[PDB]
């Protein structure tokens, strides 16, 4: 679909900033609703990881590329990899404070099997 | 692809973390609300490798506007100039990423 | 002749001529730069004075950012000390330093009308040195033209007003950022005006040189950035710049009524003391670089309140290295080992 244009971010705030620092996101006051749910450290939880996931996949058509830090991934890491559609992208971007590791992903576990 | 980009996005972070605090102060909670414009979105590319659909991802570069009136406040906004392409160039980047694993 | 300084302000020449000597030359830098683990770099520090407080307190969860938020702890401890040691002029003379602190603190508070950041929170990432504990920004209407009374009654900076009544009503990037360049120009004018009448001589040309530096960089970011991401009409330029730079009352205006990188460049580079425009790496580690010499200048009299200006400073030129250090350890990029400066 044409509408896959916005881009989603659910990452801590050293890399949040940066990306719309770069001009992928904006605000969107129709729904006075960010292109991304900031992240904080020891303070959210992982419901909401959930719920905003779900929102931006199956509530939000604009999402094309949702980029997710690999510990938040790991609060819905069962989420992740239950749901697995080719309309969101989803993709575990590397993460800040934590060297990111690229054997994590939800996406590569079926890379892992057939050679 | 998959570690080389999960390493250079490591490094770009770096990048704009030794730029953060040259400025000696919080930038991100100005950019997050300054963020309205959008410029690195994307395009749904058309391409029937073998008679198959593919609707891939063209990397809709805007290099006009990123974030208004978020520099010259006369300590930080040069710094803030300088790790900022390095994002345009790493989210571009990772658009394709995203278009191969489609 | 200094002679009347020793009445009542001896130990504070003493405490800070101590903690300057307390200072780390590069010797221990380099030192510390061979650390590759955050223990290793802990264990280092532990060994001088600067440490003994940062390591042996943690869980080994060492990381960049608590690592500037433990190293300038102490000189936070040690500035409040004083100020539980102080005196009646010298605290009269603190609310200067504070007021370029809660400057941007305020802006922060203001900012946060529609977000709602917590004072509490905030105060873990912003100054402390600006917070005065009667500022109950999120407990009326934080809406800022209500609370510009608050302010105004809270905190005694209402002289600091340049017609800020007017075009306070925004909430906008734009009414952001005047706020805070409007700010700035006044409390260095009032700054100047003040230690330009009332300071032991030995200060007087000490602090106005310095000040003169310090707003003459501060007016050319406000310049060599107005063409980077945004633009404005040279009128703000000019409202925006200081009246006086105390380096030059001449090439402001050159620099104000210039709209192109060239229209300036002769502004800056005629006075044959800073490259106009180039010898420019990290352009805060040039100024920095240039700043201590003067700084350091400062730390050669005995009988001024430039012991305290220019420690004030060293110690967070300290902080400074050591998060160049410590974000090029943390995150493993070796590329700031030798993006430091220190010349005591």
């Amino acid at each position: 679909a044409e509408k896959r244009t916005l881009i989603a971010v659910i990452a801590d705030e050293d890399t949040t900033t940066g990306l719309l620092l770069a001009g992928i996101g904006q605000i969107t006051p129709e729904t006075q609703e960010k292109n991304f749910f900031v992240y904080q450290e020891g303070k959210t939880t992982k419901e909401e990881i959930t719920d905003k996931f779900n929102h931006f996949t199956e509530e939000r058509d604009d999402i094309a590329i949702l980029l997710i830090n690999q510990h938040i991934a790991e609060n819905i890491r069962a989420r992740v990899d239950s749901f697995t559609n080719a309309f969101p992208a989803i993709l575990e971007i590397p993460s800040k404070d934590h060297p990111y590791d690229p054997e994590k992903d939800s996406v590569l576990k079926r890379v892992r099997k057939l050679f | 692809a998959k570690q080389k980009m999960g390493r250079v996005m490591q490094t770009a972070a770096f990048s704009l973390a030794e730029v953060s605090y040259a400025t000696g102060e919080n930038i991100g909670y100005q950019v997050q609300e300054s963020v309205s414009t959008a410029r690195f979105k994307v395009r749904a590319r058309q391409e029937n490798v073998s008679g198959v659909y593919l609707s891939q991802f063209e990397s809709y570069i805007d290099p006009e506007i990123n974030d208004f009136r978020l520099t010259g406040l006369g300590r930080g906004g040069q710094q803030v100039q300088r790790a900022k392409e390095i994002y345009s160039r790493a989210v571009e980047t990772l658009v394709e990423l995203a278009s191969l694993q489609t | 002749e200094g002679v009347y300084f020793n009445i009542d302000n001896g130990f504070i020449e003493g405490v800070v001529r101590g903690y300057r000597n307390g200072l780390l030359s590069n010797n221990q830098y380099i030192n510390l730069t061979q650390c590759d683990t955050l223990e290793d770099l802990k264990l280092q520090l532990s060994s001088t004075d600067y440490g003994n407080f940062l390591s042996s307190v943690s869980s080994e969860s060492l990381t960049t950012s608590l690592i500037q938020e433990y190293a300038s702890s102490k000189l936070y401890h040690e500035f409040n000390y004083i100020r539980d040691q102080s005196s009646g002029s010298t605290r009269k003379f603190m609310d200067y330093i504070t007021y370029g602190y809660m400057i941007d603190n305020v802006a922060l508070m203001i900012t946060g009308t529609i977000h709602d950041r917590d004072k509490g929170e905030i105060l873990q990432r912003c100054h402390p040195l600006g917070w005065f504990d009667t500022l109950p920004t999120l407990s009326v209407a934080t809406d800022l033209e209500s609370l510009y009374e608050t302010v105004l009654v809270d905190t005694p900076l209402a002289p600091y007003f340049k017609n800020c009544f007017d075009t306070a009503e925004e909430l906008d990037d734009m009414n952001i950022e005047i706020i805070r360049n409007k700010l700035y120009k006044a409390y260095l004018e009032d700054f100047y005006n003040f230690v330009t009448e009332e300071i032991p001589e030995p200060a007087k040309e000490c602090m106005q040189t310095l000040l003169g530096f310090e707003a003459d960089r501060r007016s050319i970011n406000i310049a060599l950035n107005s063409l980077q991401s945004s633009d404005i009409d040279p009128d703000l330029k000019s409202d925006l710049l200081p009246n006086i730079g105390k380096l030059y009352p001449l090439a402001t205006f050159h620099l104000a009524q210039a709209q192109d990188f060239e229209g300036v460049r002769a502004a800056l580079a005629n006075v044959y003391e800073y490259r106009g425009f180039l010898e420019t790496g990290n352009l805060e580690d040039h100024f920095y670089q240039l700043e201590m010499e003067l700084c350091r200048d400062a730390f050669t009299q005995q009988f001024a309140i430039s012991t305290v200006w220019a420690w004030m400073k060293s110690k967070e030129q300290e902080v400074r290295n050591i998060t160049w250090i410590a974000e090029c350890i943390a995150q493993n990029q070796r590329e700031r080992i030798n993006n430091y400066i220190s010349v005591y």
